[PDB]
RNA sequence: GGGGCCUGACUGCGAGGCCUGCAAGCCGAGCAGGGGCGAAAGCCGGGCCUAGUGAACCGGUGGUCCCGUGUGGAAGGGCCA
RNA sequence: GGGAUGACCCCAGGCGGUAGGGGAGCGUUCCCGAUGCCGAUGAAGGCCGACCCGCGAGGGCGGCUGGAGGUAAGGGAAGUG
RNA sequence: GGUGGAGCCUGGGAGUGAGGGCGCGAGCGAUAACGUCCGCGUCCGAGCGCGGGAACAACCGAGACCGCCAGCUAAGGCCCC
RNA sequence: GCUGUUGGGAAGCAGCGCCAGAGAGGGUGAAAGCCCCGUAGGCGAAAGGUGGGGGGAUAGGUGAGGGUACCCGAGUACCCCGUGGUUCGUGGAGCCAUGGGGGAAUCUGGGCGGACCACCGCCUAAGGCUAAGUACUCCGGGUGACCGAUAGCGCACCAGUACCGUGAGGGAAAGGUGAAAAGAACCCCGGGAGGGGAGUGAAAUAGAGCCUGAAACCGUGGGCUUACAAGCAGUCACGGCCCCAAGGGGUUGUGGCGUGCCUAUUGAAGCAUGAGCCGGCGACUCACGGUCGUGGGCGAGCUUAAGCCGUUGAGGCGGAGGCGUAGGGAAACCGAGUCCGAACAGGGCGCGUCCGCGGCCGUGGACCCGAAACCGGG
RNA sequence: CGGGGGGAACCUGGGGAACUGAAACAUCUCAGUACCCAGAGGAGAGGAAAGAGAAAUCGACUCCCUGAGUAGCGGCGAGCG
């Protein structure tokens, strides 16, 4: 018996055209400009997740530095402090203490330079 | 052995009990039964599907355009399988799906098929057929007395052509001469009913 | 549609009961003139190895 | 028995190998990568190089056949008295064809392995050995044929 | 290098290895036949060693337990060289 | 390794990848299953879906269209992506 | 010593038979070439996936099953980008 | 086979029946054994075809010895030369046929049995006819794990047409309203074409190349958004505005990152190949052998082919034959051995089948498309 | 009296290629195939032994299965059979 393509192709194609919503021009309309685009989109996302995880390490650091620069010392030194003090805690994420509750930050700094006389 | 088939009231004489060998629950081999049904339905296949190679298509062999400085793509004749008009590639030809299954494996299957059916409690071989002059009416009445209500499907084998005409048109009964005994027809049916003369030939067909 | 035996081998190599392929030593049909008695003597049959798998496949009906 | 799952047991496998997709046997088709995997190639078995196969080996298997073909000559079939042990009474050709050995293969010759048996045994010949073992009761119907 | 007798520049075999894609190439102790030299122990299956070579096919010679198209022989094959 | 084998849980390794080799699936046409079952209270196909299950191939479910066909489990065949 | 995606044996299926750079050792070349020919090693090939080197197959770091808005390091970096 | 029930429409659903040698299949407003056409089963030819199948009737055929030796197919046999056919390619080359030369006999005749001789045997050449069992499918019919309008024939349709070519020749495209035409009177704008009302219809985004109506492509409206930024067009993050709600959806301002896809290559974003885009068509197969593997059946055995009978989606029978049960040797041969050899040296070789499935191979295009060309007949 | 011309295949006879395969090519192969001509008919051909071939053998011809990829043929190549 004969098994013509039938319905099947139209569907692989509009599965993929759904994924292509909002791409510029033909990238959202062509069965296969969409396709191409989406490989690259896919890789971008994957690596870009990796990066997001480094992109924030970075952000935190820079406002940590900022704030502890406000009390004389700097980030190189400040981390030494926390390290020795045993408070591997901060976790650059959570030195948003820099902003909400600097009170608390102030202390942390003090404890930090105390490990260093 | 577990082997006690079910006599059926020739005249008023109630239901005795015939009993016979590994012809009764021996040990069913599904795979084999399968191989037999498989064989049965392939040999019955027709294989009349055909299609035209590029060679068999009406179009001529003229070369369609130069090959060279056209600016179009290369091509011979318009009968090629990249061409809409053209031939189909490895499309079906007519062929024969039959093959010769080991006779012995057929005996086995046939023997077993009944056995499963005997074990189930479905095999009932009979004698009484006052349901004569093959009228559906007559058979049906007779069936009622034999507890054949038409609530399961039934395979009736017998050499008596009048009882054959009798069922047939019933849609829950599959009618059959004994030489036509075969696993598929056995299996497809829920219940098995045999003439004792039919059970005699079935005997011979094994051993 | 049915393989033919390759007569050129049938004609020059036996198949043993293991299913090893046996051929005469080449190399003494006119060479000679004076090669050692050892040379000319040392031609009875022999095995082959990996190249017999090939030679067997061609003696297909005779097994 | 039921209708479904009479179903093939264990391993039937009719899942043969197709080569067309992104995953499995792709692009160039499940093998091939090159040129002369393309719609024919020379053998091998025998062929190739354009070297000399090994048709440098040589047909000492001389006595290969003359024009009008074979010579009809009466052909002989071996059977061990070992094999005879089975059955008793008297053994003869054709009586044997209706069993494992001889069949049509013409002129019977009993020989060889196993202990002999008390029965007269018609044959076209024996090995010396088998003639001796068959002293333990049994025949010298030999001669035969006309 | 020189002399004496010699023809093992043997026939039938080859444990076992080198080399090695194949097929080739190479070394080989030892046993039998019938020899050579030596009193003997032994040595001899060409040459101090590593080049001087050419698979099969197709033919030619000389042999020969073989085959011989109804039988006997031929014709023509095979086998050894 | 357990072993109330539970294909269910602990223990330890591994899991870039072209030619290739192997292993498990998905889906299309047709066959048995079928004198059956779903269908006008709406089949096939189509247009949406931010919902559900699947690693994925896919499978559902919901709305809209459509207007008459479709076809389980479990098997079988191929003009099968 | 060494249980390793080690080894050995028998069989089915292959692809390859076009390499490239770097380091070291030679030849050719002019102690020229992103030259050319071998040898040992390594990577790219197939790791144009990740970090360094401004950018950059094969130099340095390092072998990417998936996820994290956690942590420690590698090369290389800490005046601003 | 009626009623009832939803529905435009019952054949659905329900109640209660019936026929069945008929429960194949199509149609009827949807899905019906019992409405229609049918099916099972059974009838039928005045006419013209066909017709030993069953009869008849002819033609035709129906002896022994014992003698004569009168006849038993001529440019024939036979031989040589040159060739063909056969498995036979000059081979040791017969047999069958015959272009050329030479050229018999009538059973003591003559051909043959693979050069040739001799035995032994086979057959009667140079005249002719002969059914059946076999092939094929213009045509009628029956079936389908055959196609379903880019498929199936080139042609579902007024196609061997339109069209192309002097000609031979080449050769398309193009199916579908609806149950019923009930195919839209009449009014309105317009020259008409087209609309808008009205109207039919269950439905008119079923309105006439009218079922379904995907994508490319072109519009209209609406949301978010952009005129000091640099780009494989995406992505990760924040923030703004827009739409139903502690959750989403849309959009994108700034920030970080980022060398298209395929092919071919040592190496491609590559300024190397292919590709306007969308849809459909488009490439690893089948037969028979083989060889591995695997699911089974039986086992020193296994298995049947063609056919014959039975079925009418039924299976049986049929052992001719085939592999295996024994090997060695070129062979004669011998045999658990045998070959070389003088050899009680040595050494060489010397322990299943059937069916299914899958990998691979040989023969056929054998994964698909493409030559420049060669040949025959026009 | 007959003939003539037509007919999808199928048949017999008279003539009769090449690409191709042989991994070049001439013998060989494709193949007495394709094609041309003549003829036959529902079929055609063949057909009652101057046969086979080793069997005290069989007994017209045709067709199927075997025999058998055997016997052999063969630049003993490809392959034919």
């Amino acid at each position: 018996p004969r098994a013509k393509t039938g319905v099947v192709r139209r569907r692989k194609h509009k599965k993929i055209l759904k994924l292509a919503k909002g791409y510029w021009g033909l990238r959202s309309k062509s069965a296969r400009k969409a396709r191409e685009t989406l490989f690259a989109a896919g890789n971008y996302a994957y690596a870009h997740r990796k990066r997001r995880k480094r992109d924030f390490r970075r952000l935190w650091i820079v406002r940590i530095n900022a704030a502890c620069r406000q009390h004389g010392l700097n980030y190189s030194t400040f981390i030494h402090g926390l390290k020795k003090a045993g408070i591997e805690v901060d976790r650059k994420n959570l030195a948003d203490l820099a902003v909400r509750e600097p009170q608390v930050f102030a202390e942390l700094v003090e404890r930090a330079k105390a490990a260093q006389g | 052995m577990k082997e006690v088939a079910v006599y059926q009231i020739p005249v008023l004489s109630p239901s005795g009990r015939r009993e016979l060998a590994a012809d009764l629950p021996a040990e069913i081999n599904p795979h084999l039964l399968w191989e037999v049904v498989r064989w049965q339905l392939a040999k019955r296949r027709r294989g009349t599907a055909s299609t035209k190679t590029r060679g068999e298509v009406a179009y001529s062999g003229r070369k369609i355009w130069p090959q060279k400085h056209t600016g179009r793509a290369r091509h011979g004749d318009i009968g090629a399988p990249i061409f809409v008009g053209g031939g189909v590639v490895f499309g079906p030809k007519p062929r024969d799906y039959s093959y010769t299954l080991p006779k012995k494996v057929r005996k086995k299957g046939l023997a077993m098929a009944v056995a499963d059916r005997a074990r189930e409690g479905k095999l009932l071989l009979v004698e009484a057929f006052a349901g004569v002059n093959g009228k559906t009416k007559e058979f049906l009445a007779w069936a009622k007395e034999a507890g054949l209500d038409g609530s399961e499907s039934v395979l009736l084998v017998t050499g008596n052509e009048l009882v054959r005409r009798a069922a047939r048109n019933l849609p829950w009964v599959v009618t059959l001469a004994p030489e036509g005994l075969n696993v598929y027809d056995i299996v497809r049916t829920e219940r098995l009913v045999m003439d004792l003369d039919a059970w005699e030939v079935f005997q011979n067909r094994i051993g | 549609p049915k393989m033919k035996t390759h007569k050129g081998a049938k004609k020059r190599v036996k198949i043993t009961a293991s299913g090893k392929v046996v051929a005469m030593k080449t190399g003494k049909r006119h060479l000679n003139w004076q090669k050692s008695g050892k040379e000319i003597r040392q031609k009875g049959r022999k095995f082959v190895l990996a190249k017999p798998e090939a030679e067997r496949i061609k003696l297909l009906l005779p097994y | 028995d039921l209708r479904p799952n009479p179903g093939a047991n264990k391993r039937r496998k009719r899942v043969g190998r197709g080569p067309g997709s992104g995953h499995g046997k792709t692009a160039t088709r499940g093998h091939k990568g090159q040129k002369s995997r393309s719609g024919g190639l020379k053998d091998p078995r025998r062929f190739e190089g354009g070297r000399s196969t090994t048709l440098m080996r040589l047909p000492k298997r001389g006595m290969q056949g003359q024009v009008p073909g074979e010579i009809k000559r009466p052909r002989y079939q071996g059977v061990n008295l070992k094999d005879l042990a089975r059955f008793e009474g008297e053994v003869t050709p054709e009586l044997l064809v209706r069993a494992g050995l001889l069949k049509k293969g013409y002129r019977l010759k009993i020989l060889g392995e196993g202990e002999a048996k008390p029965l007269k045994v018609v044959a076209h010949a024996f090995s010396k050995s088998a003639l001796e073992k068959l002293k333990a009761a049994g025949g010298e119907p030999v001669l035969l044929e006309a």
